[PDB]
């Protein structure tokens, strides 16, 4: 069968599901993104912008 | 004339009674006779929070707060004696009342701040 670095080849000639793979994707980075602020917003301290701001 | 019944669940209850803008008048004071205050009320509408300075050690201000425990805030029904003073000055001596509501306000952040908000022994 296909080597284990081939297994998305199958969506070369699948447009459909080639779709519903980037909507997958899609999908994982928007849910990266919202949890990445969710730690962030459970880990920032917001009390001192001079000299403890988000990027110390 | 409003009774209970109208009131209630309304919020008024917790609102101190108001006057009219015709009420710019002056009540004599009689240093020869006692006065008291029968009712005295408190209702307050803003709840300010010192903040806790950086360690900057300038000056740190008082900031908004948001209330959570509703209109349960006032002071009222509070009475005392209204001394005459030598000198001509008035002073209200607090005997007793419904002089203290614990308050709870929200800070920026979340950090709730409760406090005995009172005039006990005014
Ligand atoms: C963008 C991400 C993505 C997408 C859209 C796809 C989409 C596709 N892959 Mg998959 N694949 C992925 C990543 C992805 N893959 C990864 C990272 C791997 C390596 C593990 C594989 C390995 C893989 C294989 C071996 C095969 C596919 C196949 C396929 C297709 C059928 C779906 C399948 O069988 O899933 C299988 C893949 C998974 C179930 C992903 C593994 C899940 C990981 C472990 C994360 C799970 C999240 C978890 C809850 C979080 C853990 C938190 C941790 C801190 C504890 C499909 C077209 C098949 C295919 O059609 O081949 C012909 C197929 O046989 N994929
Ligand atoms: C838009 C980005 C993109 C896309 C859509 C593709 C698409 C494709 N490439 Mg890949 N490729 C890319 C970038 C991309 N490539 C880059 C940047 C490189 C250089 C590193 C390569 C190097 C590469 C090689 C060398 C090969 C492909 C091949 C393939 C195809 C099959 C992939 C597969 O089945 O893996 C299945 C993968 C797994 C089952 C697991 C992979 C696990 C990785 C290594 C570690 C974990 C990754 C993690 C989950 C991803 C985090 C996201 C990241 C951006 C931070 C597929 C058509 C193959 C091919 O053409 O087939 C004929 C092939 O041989 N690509
Ligand atoms: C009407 C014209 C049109 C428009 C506006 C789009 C728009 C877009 N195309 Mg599509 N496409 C079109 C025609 C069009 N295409 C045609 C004629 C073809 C040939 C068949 C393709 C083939 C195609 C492919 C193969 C792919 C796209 C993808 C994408 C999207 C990438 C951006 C994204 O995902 O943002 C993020 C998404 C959002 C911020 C949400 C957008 C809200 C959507 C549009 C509402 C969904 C409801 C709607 C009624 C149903 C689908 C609408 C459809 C016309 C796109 C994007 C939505 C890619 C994709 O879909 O990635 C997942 C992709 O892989 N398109
Ligand atoms: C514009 C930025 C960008 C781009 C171009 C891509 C491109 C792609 N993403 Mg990624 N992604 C992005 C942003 C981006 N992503 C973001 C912001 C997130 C949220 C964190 C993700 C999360 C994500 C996930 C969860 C997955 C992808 C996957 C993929 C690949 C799907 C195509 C494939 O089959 O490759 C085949 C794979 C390769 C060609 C290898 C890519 C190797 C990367 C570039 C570096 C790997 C680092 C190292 C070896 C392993 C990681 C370290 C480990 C300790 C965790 C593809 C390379 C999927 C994929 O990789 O499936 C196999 C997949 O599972 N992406
Ligand atoms: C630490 C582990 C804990 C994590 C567990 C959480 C998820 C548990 C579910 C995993 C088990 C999956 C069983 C496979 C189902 C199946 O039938 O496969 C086949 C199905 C179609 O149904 C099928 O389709 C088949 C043919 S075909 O694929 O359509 O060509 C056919 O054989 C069949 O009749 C039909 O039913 O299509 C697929 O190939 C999808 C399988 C891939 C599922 C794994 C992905 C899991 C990661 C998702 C995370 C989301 C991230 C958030 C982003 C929003
Ligand atoms: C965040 C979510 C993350 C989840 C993703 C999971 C990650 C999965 C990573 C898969 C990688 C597995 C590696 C494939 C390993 C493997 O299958 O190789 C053998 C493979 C041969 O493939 P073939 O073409 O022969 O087809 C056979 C098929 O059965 C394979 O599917 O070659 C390749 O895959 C290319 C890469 C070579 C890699 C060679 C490195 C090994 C040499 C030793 C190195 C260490 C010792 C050094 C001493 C100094
Ligand atoms: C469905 C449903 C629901 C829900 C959804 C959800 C619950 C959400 C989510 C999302 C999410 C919550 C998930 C996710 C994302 C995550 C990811 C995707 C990440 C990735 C990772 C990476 C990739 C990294 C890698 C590496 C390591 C790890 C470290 C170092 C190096 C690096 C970075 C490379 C709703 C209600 C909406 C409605 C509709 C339907
Ligand atoms: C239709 C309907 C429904 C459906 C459901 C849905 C649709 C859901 C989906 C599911 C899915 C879709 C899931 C989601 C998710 C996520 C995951 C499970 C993973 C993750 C994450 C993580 C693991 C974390 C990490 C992070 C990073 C990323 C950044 C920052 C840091 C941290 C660490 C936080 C049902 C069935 C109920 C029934 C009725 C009907």
């Amino acid at each position: 069968g296909l080597p284990w670095y081939r297994v998305h080849t199958v969506l070369i000639n699948d447009p459909g599901r080639l779709i519903a793979a980037h909507l997958m994707h899609t999908a994982l980075v928007a849910g990266w993104a919202g949890s990445m602020a969710l730690y962030e917003l459970a880990t920032f301290d917001p009390s001192d912008p001079v000299l403890n701001p988000m990027w110390r | 004339t409003l009774t209970y019944d109208d009131i209630v669940g309304t919020g008024l209850a917790n609102k101190c009674p108001t006057l009219d803008d015709t009420a710019r008048g002056a009540y004599p004071i009689d240093s020869s006779q006692t006065y008291r205050i029968a009712r005295l009320c408190l209702q307050p509408t803003t709840f300010l929070v010192k903040e806790e300075p950086k360690n900057k050690r300038q000056e740190a201000e008082f900031v908004p707060t948001k209330l959570v425990t509703r209109e349960t805030t006032s002071l009222d029904q509070i009475q005392g004696e209204l001394k005459v003073n030598s000198d001509g000055s008035l002073t209200f001596v607090e005997e007793d009342g419904i002089d203290f509501q614990p308050v709870t306000v929200q800070m920026a952040g979340g950090e709730r701040i409760p406090l005995l908000f009172t005039v006990k022994n005014l």
